[PDB]
């Protein structure tokens, strides 16, 4: 969810600022996996709202979307999501069952990149 | 800027239990529509009116139906009685669908202990038949009158044929005994399992029905009043509770029955006069039963509205002229409870937007409804307490 994710981000950033003794936060850059169905505008907004009343208020939020990388072990083959994108309703779904390894015929492919979300850049003012 | 790496490890309720008893109960089940309230502004009135039904679209049609009202309430222009009654008809269909779905798919597995595929042949055959009939009826009403983008300000985009309306009336006439049977079935099943205590009820008050109204409903009613909303859970806050008159209160079918009892008529009035004791103003579960009663009332009233709609055979959607600096606060009565739409318009564009959901009203008392004393199993009881309020979606998590 957008608000819960943004809340996690806010709490985490405020905690880190409480660790480094930051007086104020000026800018925040967050890298998000494309597997997340959250809308960037909603998340950004929620972050902007929960930052109010804190030292991280008025910070510039920048989102960086990373791609998703799948790797099937049945033939040790790696492929991307954009390749399977072009091949309409309910297009996004859990890749666990929705799609296979396009080469072998077995769907047990391990998610390597694009599943998680992490903060990339923080502008600390102390 | 400076680049670093912090991997972030990423809807239900949480109850922390203990050997000496339960200590802390908390929930973060819904988000704030604030985002929409900030993106709908600056856009066209119709644009914002197209963005609004995105919030809790599980019951979409209701929102766009009160939004427009607020818009009219902003421009001062009043819709005709015919189109108003039509809005009330669509509203009724939505009500029927939502309540049928909720009551039968959620409350019946709670009491009958069903899980997995709800379709069974040993039982729930006639009940699934009825539920499907009601669902299909309501959804068909919404598909005919309303897919989407049908309801426009001042007047509608497209109106169905009169024959479809007559046939709809016939369908209702055929659907009534199933709603009566539903009311019976929900008159049979259990209340308070016990969670029963003083809960303020809150529901709008209309002249003939609790469908649409301009005055809030409480032991001390009010036409336009803003109640104290409290930001809670701040450590783990996802939403802000609401305190009417400085106290947790409840909305829903129960509230509409308590406040608008005398406004009721027909078979529903008789069933109410009969089961007057079974639905108490202090029990969350009776709401379910009440909804079943509302599956009867709104089935009959609709017909009258149709006979109010056939008062004028030629029907044409009127048009309105926008008004600058216009404040319009429509307070409707969604199936979830009273829904609030506050819209102030300036220069034909959105200036102020404040939308409040019934779920937010029920959240405080639902948090207060937890006097559950059991030793697990209790997750199911809590889930029944929650589904007694008809949430959009819910789940129980117990920390031991
Ligand atoms: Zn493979």
């Amino acid at each position: 969810h957008e608000w819960a994710l943004a809340d996690a981000i806010v709490r985490t950033v405020l905690d880190y600022a409480q660790r480094e003794g930051a007086s104020r936060v000026k800018a925040v850059r967050v890298v998000l996996g494309e597997l997340q169905d959250v809308a960037e505008d909603i998340v950004k907004f929620a972050m902007e709202q929960l930052f109010a009343g804190t030292i991280a208020e008025g910070a510039e939020i920048e989102f960086v979307e990373e791609e998703a990388v799948f790797k099937c072990r049945n033939c040790n083959y790696e492929w991307k999501l954009k390749e399977v994108k072009d091949k309409i309703h309910f297009i996004p779904e859990v890749v666990h069952a929705f799609l296979a390894c396009p080469k072998c015929g077995s769907h047990d492919f391990e998610v390597v990149k694009g599943r998680g979300v992490y903060v990339a850049g923080i502008k600390i003012e102390k | 800027y400076l680049p670093i790496t912090v991997d972030h490890i990423a809807g239900g309720v949480e109850i922390v239990v203990g050997d000496d008893g339960v200590k802390e109960v908390k929930l973060n089940i819904i988000e704030g529509p604030r985002f929409f309230e900030a993106i709908t502004l600056g856009k066209k009135l119709d644009e914002a009116l197209a963005i609004y039904p995105r919030i809790c679209s599980f019951c979409s049609a209701a929102h766009k139906l009160t939004a427009v009202e607020a818009a009219e309430k902003a421009i001062g222009f009043t819709p005709r009685e015919e189109i108003q009654a039509l809005r009330e008809v669509l509203y009724i269909g939505d009500m029927i669908e939502s309540h049928a779905l909720h009551l039968y798919l959620l409350v019946l597995p709670d009491y009958l202990g069903y899980s997995g595929p709800l379709h069974m042949i040993d039982e729930y055959k006639k009940e699934m038949s009825i539920a499907l009939d009601l669902k299909n009826l309501g959804s068909w009403m919404m598909d005919e009158l309303g897919h989407q983008e049908n309801a426009v300000l001042g007047g509608f985009g497209k109106l169905p044929d009169k024959s479809v309306l007559e046939n709809m009336k016939r369908r209702l006439k055929e659907a009534l005994p199933k709603a009566e049977y539903t009311f019976e079935l929900f008159t049979k099943l259990e209340q308070y399992e016990t969670h029963i205590a003083v809960k303020p009820r809150n529901g709008v008050y209309g002249i003939y029905g609790d469908y649409l109204k301009a005055s809030d409903g409480n032991e001390f009613p009010s036409e336009e009043y803003r109640e104290h909303i409290k930001e809670f859970v701040v450590e783990h806050s996802f939403a802000k509770h609401s305190h009417y008159h400085g106290k947790p209160f409840m909305v829903g079918a129960i509230s509409r029955l308590v406040n608008n009892a005398d406004t009721l008529y027909g078979r529903a009035k008789e069933l109410y006069e009969s089961y007057k004791d079974l639905l108490r103003s202090t029990n969350p579960f009776a709401n379910n039963l009440a909804q079943a009663l509302e599956l009867v009332y709104f089935t009959e009233r609709a017909i009258d509205l149709i006979d109010e709609a056939l008062a004028k055979w030629p029907i044409r959607p009127r048009d309105e002229v926008a008004l600058k600096d216009g404040f319009g606060v429509s307070t409707t009565e969604a199936p979830r409870g009273v829904l609030v739409y506050a819209l102030k318009v300036e220069n034909g564009r959105v200036s102020y937007a404040d939308i409040i959901t019934p779920t937010a009203f029920n959240l405080a008392m639902m948090e207060q409804h937890v006097r559950m004393m059991a030793e697990k199993k209790l997750k199911l009881l809590a889930e029944m307490v929650v589904r007694a309020y008809d949430p959009c979606i819910s789940c129980s998590v117990h920390v031991a």
